[PDB]
């Protein structure tokens, strides 16, 4: 296989997302100097994406969308004015402005994430001010509110929520992953019995991790490090703790993103100084190799997108044009 | 003027022991490091504040800790500029510790505030953080020390805003899309600060640096006879007197206050004005194309009239602490409200907290309690506001104040020491005492009851400055010259 150049959209991105609403594909992304969060929609006669919907927040870095029972949800994170919480209303067909998250607890924020455990929905910001907390919030019906802060006083730069299992338990449980700048990851287990994470513990042997991003192959737990400079890691999930799978040189990397695509597992290295490497597994190897080879202008996330037998490659670029790429 | 000259900030940086651990125990590493975040933190002084910030000198806690460093920037500070009085030796107008360590704040350092020049207050700390994070770390720590607060009166007001949307400001909390301008409001508060007398020992332009010499970088260093600064801006000054770091023909200097067309200025010329009642006029040598040395009056000098003392070349007075905390429109309250509130000793008024119970001052020391001014607001320009503000009604007088807290020890809303309470009389730790109580060292004087024979001005080297056709270390011989 190979990706190919579907269309380059005109516009720099930072975060791209999608999600599934009423049964149709849709792409959010996160316009950092406009201040649009641009929400895109799938044509199915021109096999185009076209433009649905805009939301306005004045720096813009993360546009999470959770859906909840058929309505969806838009977590807007913004380094100016404060973030906010937008409903989509199906009758008025708009977002709505329903939630503000207070400008103290959340300052700089840098990253989303959302999960659910046993029926409850949350979501975690990455806070990457110091006086500014990484906090948990809870779904309770009609809004998000304060569950847990996270980590005082670090310069948290992503989180990433991860099912593993603990020898010798049976059954994955949930977990979150915290990067910080000059300071190792951070493992934090869920505990139902408080309900809140505890129990933090670092991953060694890795110094100034940027972020964290996870992919399971034959029923086994892997992570994908990132750093600017330095060499990104590939690591396994081995009971207790990760261990050493591989390594590669980052050549000013923000990005390693694992993808699965009709049952392939590829892994997406981005680089703002040379070409953005895509790498594929191999099942002899058990290792990453060196697939196809992209160019995109500092690339800041890589997601998948699949609509009827069709995968898509979302590229944001933050200098340049954020691309799409086909999967043939 | 003393806003137009180009400032220097000759740093020393001082890395204790996790600091070292962080760079693998390797000294060459250490240094480089710091170096580079001293650059990128000249890069953005150089910018906009006009001033350079040099490195002059560094030392490397390789074996241990000299002291215990606390999760507390603040109680870090204290005992790091304790550690500065006693052991470091070397000359700097600031000392900024490098910590390997995390702090527990919401700051990423700390620093006392109009610091620069002093030997207590000349200093800083900062934590660890990567190459480009630390330099906005010194930055805003240095920024304090050279008198840039951002004003909380002014951001509240929204008199002051950044109007950097996305990478926002220097004094503003930091987070990973850094900061890189200071706004204007931090630019006039920096002028403010040099107005006022503040930063003398900025006004030496360091010559040879810690690195190899470089021809371009505006430094005149070993082997160079002149350095103009860019070709670029060169060509504004030195373009003709300075080839290659090298004098031209005719020529004496390159560039400077005290340069004209590759030509010393002559002795006598005023290079720099006194910006206030406590600085001391500045004359060019005749010798050298650098303006002279930034001195002032030494502290013990009047200001004001009678109304204020000089400390450090600034004047104190209870009207411009009023103005200091509360703002420009803030003025002192009348010596009636003093006289009638602070005898009291109630939370109205009083002379210190003893366990739970206020102070009852003396009738003489009145004038060395509680702060009072007048057309008082509800938001400090600075620190935090511990409890709630103080307002007290022929005529009818509104005595107002406010306890500010800067550290859990130091708190604003007391008359500061040094502030005159009388004829040669002035405060010390809520008490009026005489002048001989604070051991002012003197000049040398030929003539009793005279400051340098009564024909100069003791500065703040402690030495006369004599004035016009006046000579000698005590200003006693007379010299004739048109
Ligand atoms: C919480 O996480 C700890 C991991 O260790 C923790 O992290 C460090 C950063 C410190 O904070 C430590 O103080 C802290 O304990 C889990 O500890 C692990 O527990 C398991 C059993 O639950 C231990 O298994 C045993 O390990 C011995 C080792 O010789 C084996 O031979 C045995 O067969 C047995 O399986 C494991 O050793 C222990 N790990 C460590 C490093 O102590 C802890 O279980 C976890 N708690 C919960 C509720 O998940
Ligand atoms: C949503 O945002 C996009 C920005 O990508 C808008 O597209 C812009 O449309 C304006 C005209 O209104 C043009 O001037 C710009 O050049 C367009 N931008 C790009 C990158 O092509 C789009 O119109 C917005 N939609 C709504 C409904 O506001
Ligand atoms: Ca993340
Ligand atoms: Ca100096
Ligand atoms: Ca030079
Ligand atoms: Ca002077």
């Amino acid at each position: 296989t190979e990706f190919a150049k579907s269309q380059d959209l005109p516009y720099q991105s930072l975060s791209i997302d999608t999600f599934s609403y009423l049964n149709d594909e849709y792409v959010v992304i996160a316009q950092p100097f406009t201040g649009k969060c641009i929400f895109l929609e799938w044509d199915h006669v021109e096999k185009t994406f076209r433009n649905y919907d805009n939301i306005t927040g004045t720096s813009t870095v993360v546009c999470k969308p959770i859906v909840i029972e058929t309505q969806l949800y838009v977590i807007v994170a913004q380094l100016f004015g404060g973030s906010h919480i937008y409903k989509r209303d199906s009758f008025a067909n708009k977002f709505i402005k329903i939630q503000d998250i207070e400008i103290l607890k959340i300052r700089k924020p840098n990253d989303i994430e959302t999960f659910k455990i046993e029926n409850n929905w949350y979501f975690v910001v990455a806070d990457s001010s110091k006086a500014g907390f990484t906090t948990i919030y809870k779904w309770n019906g009609n809004g998000f509110y304060s569950h847990q802060s996270l980590h005082a006083w670090y310069r948290d730069t992503d989180v990433e929520y991860l099912e593993i299992v603990r020898t010798p338990q049976t059954l994955r449980t949930p977990h979150l992953i915290l990067s910080s700048s000059s300071q190792r990851p951070v493992i934090y287990q869920w505990n139902k019995a408080t309900q809140l994470f505890t129990n933090q513990t670092d991953i060694p042997n890795m110094e100034d991790v940027y972020a964290v991003k996870h992919f399971s192959v034959k029923g086994d737990v892997y992570i994908c490090l990132t750093r600017f400079i330095g060499d990104s890691k590939v690591m396994k999930w081995g009971g207790s703790s990760f261990q050493d799978i591989q390594r590669m040189p980052s050549r000013g990397s923000m990005v390693f993103q694992p993808l699965q695509i009709n049952n392939y597992q590829y892994a997406i290295l981005g680089s703002d100084y040379s070409f953005t490497q895509v790498y594929n597994w191999d099942a002899e190897k058990a290792k990453f190799v060196k697939f196809q080879e992209l160019n995109v202008q500092a690339p800041r996330s890589f997601t998948h997108v699949s609509i009827n037998k069709r995968n898509f490659l979302f590229a944001s670029s933050f200098k340049g044009n954020t691309q799409i790429y086909k999967h043939v | 003027n003393v806003e137009e000259e180009t400032k220097y900030i000759e740093l020393m940086i001082v890395n204790d022991h996790l600091m070292f651990k962080k760079h693998r125990l390797s000294v060459v590493h250490t240094n480089t490091y710091a170096k580079s975040v001293v650059n990128m933190a000249d890069l953005i002084y150089k910018d906009q504040l006009k001033t350079r910030i040099v490195l002059v000198a560094m030392e490397t806690w390789a074996t241990d800790n000299k002291f215990a460093i606390s999760e507390n920037p603040l109680i870090t500070l204290r005992e790091f500029m304790k550690y500065r009085r006693d052991f470091i030796k070397e000359k700097s107008d600031a000392v900024h510790l490098f910590s390997g360590s995390q702090f527990e704040s919401s700051r990423s350092g700390a620093a006392y505030i109009g610091g620069i020049c002093s030997l207590l207050k000349g200093g800083g700390v900062n934590e660890f953080g990567k190459t480009d994070l630390m330099a906005v770390t010194l930055a805003q720590s240095l920024a304090h020390n050279i008198g840039i607060i951002s004003d909380k009166r002014k951001l509240a007001s929204g008199e002051c805003k950044c109007e950097d949307t996305w990478s926002g400001c220097i004094m503003g909390d930091t987070g990973y899309y850094l900061p890189k301008k200071f706004t204007q409001c931090n630019i006039e508060e920096y002028h403010d600060f040099l107005n006022s007398g503040g930063g003398a020992c900025l006004f030496n332009k360091p010559s040879k640096l810690l690195d190899p010499p470089e021809c371009g970088n505006g430094f005149i260093e070993t082997g160079e006879e002149c350095d103009c600064g860019t070709p670029a801006e060169c060509v504004l000054e030195g373009a003709e007197c300075c080839k290659k770091c090298t004098l031209t023909q005719d020529s004496q200097c390159s560039d400077g206050l005290c340069c004209k067309k590759c030509k010393f200025q002559p002795m006598g010329t005023v290079c720099r004005e006194a910006v206030n009642d406590c600085d001391i006029r500045e004359t060019c040598s005749g010798n050298s194309s650098q303006c002279a040395p930034n001195i002032h009056k030494m502290d013990g000098y009047s200001c004001d009239g009678v109304q204020g003392i000089c400390f450090g070349g600034r004047c104190k007075t209870r009207d411009r602490q009023c103005k200091y905390i509360w703002g420009q429109k803030v003025t002192a309250s009348d010596k009636y409200c003093y006289e009638k509130l602070n005898i009291e000793g109630t939370e109205k008024g009083n002379c210190g907290k003893d366990k739970d119970t206020w102070i009852q001052c003396n009738k003489r020391d009145v004038l060395c309690g509680y702060l009072l001014c007048t057309n008082i607001g509800n938001i400090p320009r600075l620190g935090e506001l511990d409890g709630e503000i103080t307002s007290t009604l022929g005529r009818t007088l509104n005595c107002s104040g406010g306890h500010v807290k800067l550290e859990e020890d130091v708190d604003l809303g007391y008359v500061e020491d040094g502030t005159p309470c009388g004829p040669q009389m002035m405060c010390l730790e809520h008490r009026c005492l005489p002048v001989a109580s604070f051991n002012f060292s003197t000049c040398l004087s030929s003539k009793e009851g005279t400051i340098c024979s009564g024909n100069g001005v003791c500065s703040n080297e402690l030495k006369c400055v004599c004035n016009r056709h006046w000579i000698g270390s005590d200003c006693n011989t007379y010299f004739p010259h048109n």
